[PDB]
């Protein structure tokens, strides 16, 4: 019954910053807890009845708070401690968890790399056409994708793919996938990719004509 | 060494019942609580429920009571889960977990995790379709497989660096992802540059080679 | 739970065995 | 925090049933 | 300070009924639990039982359950045990302890209750010296016993407390829901029988008081 | 339920040396609920080590606890006059809680040999109904030592109480009085009353006797 609201959702910091998150809860809660979710691995204990650290962990990781406020800090920020925190009180039943903060990197803005691509005969003689439009490498995550068919917009039929923050780099892709028949396809000529994003007032736009 | 020890990826069809394992080790398995989890979407966990393996009595949660059973085997110190009525809302991984140890404990124990998918859908290969248009960035479009997952390389893996595969997506009960990859000018198409996929479910391997359009 | 020392969110899970749905208290 | 009971001492079942609503 | 004042020694027969009080003093008597320990007469320690003081809900071991209850007294901040039908292996000394920081921290005083026919009878004392025809050496040895009486204790000085060197007063022994203690005394031969050598005995339950003259033979 | 078993349960040393007694649990225990108890004759029980190893408000920093698992041990470094009296260990785990049989420190000397003293009854007593035989035995040690009592040459074992006292502040010497007690009809039927003492300092029992054919 208790709601556990994390803030903020989405972070970022480099690699040496001073990291602190924050779990409220509805109702007074006395025990809390705190685990670190990688992408394709269980949650690891970092901090259990509020205050205690658990094994393993470095000591950079600190758990705070009291009745119905609760925060998680962390020192010195690592490169490995990119992940997301989630937030679980265990002082009244049923046991609720929080919505979770997602800890990203921080580094450079880069320009999205916008590519549009026809689709494929191959798939034109099956009874299908789709429009895929990648967008790789970009920062932050933070982007808006357009469909243009002829300048009027269209948003049915539109799949959005993002992935995770790359280890390397640290840049985000996305593919965003406009799937039509065969019929619909060839009532129309211009198909436009736009992509609205904060390092550049004017919007990438990648096009194509059925010539 | 304490380790909890979960079954396989399970992909069973609606209205169907299904029961999950966690075999525990390295602590006296009658001491410990058992809690049951549901991980859906990547953001969220949600608490199934407890059990005392000492006397086998369990405590679920108001939203899981209707639809979850929790038994428990003393003689083999295991603890299992059972569902009944899964719909394709009850798709997610579930985990099991042991209590952090008394007085001086602190390390829980959680397990690697049940992958399960509820879908009425049967295997189908992929369709492979080729993705053409200083740096060009080509792809490789995989639409219409079931089920979850297909691995996707290019030229057999030696072009490695600069390759995005996106995670699939359901689109009308299928599954449907794309892979992209930046070679330089000089390379395509000087060079062959093929997308090979692999669906392990339908024993799918199909390449297609990257040709320009006219 | 069988004779064990019940320190924190320990007291918790047991109290919430013991008494089952009927709810408990042990703060203040 | 300042003060326990059945965490320094041993509780039995029936101690347990006395902290129930 | 932190400070655990128990009740006086109890006198009771075999199936009455004792009970004994333990207040507590110097912090939050709610806040910790208190204990109990049985210790039999020059024996080991027994756990009986321990109280919840924020709730008041006792438990006790397998050897207690029945006979012992446990009880409280918010206003006072004290515990109490009581035992149902005293039997004779009842008789020992029952000890409350705390549990502030660590389970049976900061003990308390400690009640010994006797449970025995009840019957505060004067004690009964005959004088010890050698036989009429004993080996007379450099040292000769006086004894004073006292048997026959109830409850303890009692004092036995040797020529109103002039001798005291050479005196050796030993514990006394239940026996037949009777007390019975010995006391002996070395002197040298050019003192008895020349000089007069008495035992006064005294047991303060009874008002009896008495002095008994050693005399030769 | 789980059973400290120390050793030895008796024990003397000299001032100065390292004394050291154990205690084993028939399980595993954890170090956090093991706890030393010294108690003296007349006194209550004191928490003299607490969590295994951690010493209490007062006691002197001579003293150490180790041990994990099923052994532990108290070791005093220099063993002092003070230190003579009971040790105890606890416990706190799958059951109530449960203590040691006990190891009685006690302070060693040489050994020395009991002034055995037999005692008729006193007339006193013989009109009043009874006759009780006292033999003492004042100053020896070790504590350890044998009474016997022959009537006419046979030993008898009803009626005997033996009363010890506690280790000496001065000398350290212990002592022993023996009563036989008998009815008036019993006494009248034998004459003579031997006290016999086995002990350590001499290979033969030192006897102290008395007839009933005198004057």
């Amino acid at each position: 019954q208790i709601v556990l609201t994390q803030s903020p959702a989405i972070m970022s910091a480099s690699p040496g910053e001073k990291v602190t998150m924050t779990c409220s809860a509805s109702s007074s809660v006395n025990y809390m807890y705190w685990y670190q979710q990688k992408p394709g691995s269980s949650p690891r204990l970092l901090i259990y009845d509020t205050s205690n650290l658990a094994s393993g962990v470095p000591v950079r990781f600190s758990g705070s708070g009291s009745g119905t406020s609760f925060s998680l800090t962390i020192s010195r920020m690592e490169a490995e401690d990119a992940a997301t925190y989630f937030c679980q009180q265990w002082s009244s039943y049923p046991l609720t968890f929080g919505a979770g903060t997602n800890l990203e990197l921080k580094r450079a803005d880069a320009a999205p790399t916008v590519s549009i691509f026809p689709p494929s005969s191959e798939q034109l003689t099956s009874g299908g056409a789709s429009v895929v439009c990648f967008l790789n490498n970009f920062y932050p995550k933070d982007i808006n994708v357009k469909w243009k068919i002829d300048g009027s917009e269209r948003q049915n039929g539109v799949l959005n793919s993002w992935t995770d923050q790359d280890s390397k780099d640290s840049t985000y892709s996305m593919s965003s996938t406009l799937t039509l028949t065969k019929d619909e396809y060839e009532r129309h000529n211009s198909y436009t990719c736009e992509a609205t994003h904060k390092t550049s007032t004017s919007p990438i736009v990648k096009s194509f004509n059925r010539n | 060494e304490v380790r909890l020890q979960q079954s396989g990826p399970e992909l069973v069809k609606p209205g169907a019942s299904l029961k999950i394992s966690c075999k525990a080790s390295g602590y006296t398995f009658t001491d410990y609580n058992i809690h049951w989890l549901r991980q859906s979407h990547s953001k969220s966990l949600e608490w199934i429920g407890s059990i005392y393996p000492y006397n086998g009595r369990p405590g679920y949660n108001q939203k899981f009571k209707n639809k979850t059973t929790l038994t428990v085997d003393n003689s083999s110190s295991t603890a299992y889960m059972e569902l009944r009525g899964l719909t394709s809302d009850d798709s997610a991984v579930y985990f099991c977990a042991r209590s952090r140890s008394y007085y001086n404990g602190s390390r829980d124990y959680w397990g690697q995790g049940t992958s399960l998918t509820v879908s009425s859908a049967k295997t189908t290969p992929p369709s492979v379709y080729p993705l053409a248009p200083s740096m060009v960035t080509l792809g490789c479009l995989v639409k219409g497989y079931f089920p979850e997952p297909v691995t996707v390389t290019w030229n057999s893996g030696s072009l490695s660096s600069g390759v995005h595969t996106f995670p699939a997506v359901l689109q009308s009960d299928l599954y449907t992802l794309s892979s992209s990859v930046t070679v330089p000018s000089s390379t395509w198409p000087s060079e062959t540059v093929t997308c090979n996929v692999a669906h392990p479910a339908s024993s799918t391997k199909v390449d297609k080679k990257i040709v320009p359009r006219d | 739970f069988v004779n064990q020392h019940l320190c924190g969110s320990h007291l918790v899970e047991a109290l919430y065995l013991v008494c089952g749905e009927r709810g408990f208290f042990y703060t203040p | 925090g300042i003060v326990e009971q059945c965490c320094t001492s041993i509780c039995s079942l029936y101690q347990l049933e006395n902290y129930c609503n």
